[PDB]
């Protein structure tokens, strides 16, 4: 998936897509992530 | 005074588009810091609405 914004902050909105195995998720939120960004391999 | 109108730092929105940010606008040369001072103002204005 890819991140988009200005300032990726919780000062805001940022859009975020996560292709996963199953499906697109898209979501335009303001919430704050961490820089150099992970996504866990197995629960 | 629910109802609330936007200044920005000399920045024109782009056709549809929209802003909700809460930053002290700064006019002057020193930062706000979090603190409306001189130089320093809240962008978000009530109308009256009487
Ligand atoms: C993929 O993401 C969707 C939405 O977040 C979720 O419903 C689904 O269970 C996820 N699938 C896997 C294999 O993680
Ligand atoms: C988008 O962000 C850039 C970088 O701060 C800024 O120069 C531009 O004016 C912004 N566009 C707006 C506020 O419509």
């Amino acid at each position: 998936g890819w991140i988009f914004g200005t300032t990726l902050d919780s000062k805001t909105q940022s859009l975020l897509i996560v292709n996963n195995a199953t499906n697109v998720v898209i979501k335009v939120c303001e919430f704050q992530f961490c820089n150099d960004p992970f996504l866990d391999v197995y629960y | 005074y629910n109802y609330l109108y936007r200044l920005f730092r000399k920045s024109n929105l782009k056709p549809f588009e929209r802003d909700i940010s809460t930053e002290i606008y700064q006019a002057g040369n020193k930062p706000c810091n979090g603190v409306a001072g001189f130089n320093c103002y809240f962008p978000l204005r009530s109308y009256g609405f009487r």
